[PDB]
């Protein structure tokens, strides 16, 4: 999509935080 | 930067980054990818560069894995490899989950 469009890339889980 | 970062501790295979296949390659100080049919690793960051990652859950036709940087940027890497991709993509989280608050330091 914009910007990021390898293909799909939405549900993407974060773990590190706001770091 | 440029002296325990040029020894690979994860090797990762088919890794598409950015609509482009690969192999990434995990360094002491840094994460590197190299594209398929390439010599060289276009791919590279400091884990001092990296806040955060992403790790794309089941669900999705790939697994994948993201570079959450400070600079307003961020890094995708697909893994479409079938064989280990689930596993390698918790073993590059699991070594910049290691390895980036190590070098890295909060915003805040």
């Amino acid at each position: 999509y914009v910007g990021e469009d390898d293909e799909e890339d939405d549900d993407f889980n974060e773990n590190d935080e706001d770091d | 930067m440029a002296t325990s970062s040029e020894e690979v501790l994860l090797i990762v295979k088919k890794v598409r980054q950015k609509k482009q296949d690969g192999a990434l390659y995990l360094m002491a100080e840094r994460i590197a990818w190299a594209p398929e049919g390439k010599d060289r690793f276009t791919i590279s960051h400091m884990y001092a560069d990296i806040k955060c990652q992403k790790i794309s859950p089941e669900g999705k036709a790939k697994i994948q894995l993201q570079l959450v940087l400070h600079a307003g940027d961020t890094t995708n890497f697909h893994f479409s490899n079938e064989s280990t991709a689930v596993k390698e993509r918790d073993a590059v989280k699991d070594l910049l989950q290691q390895l980036l608050p190590k070098f890295k330091r909060k915003a805040n």
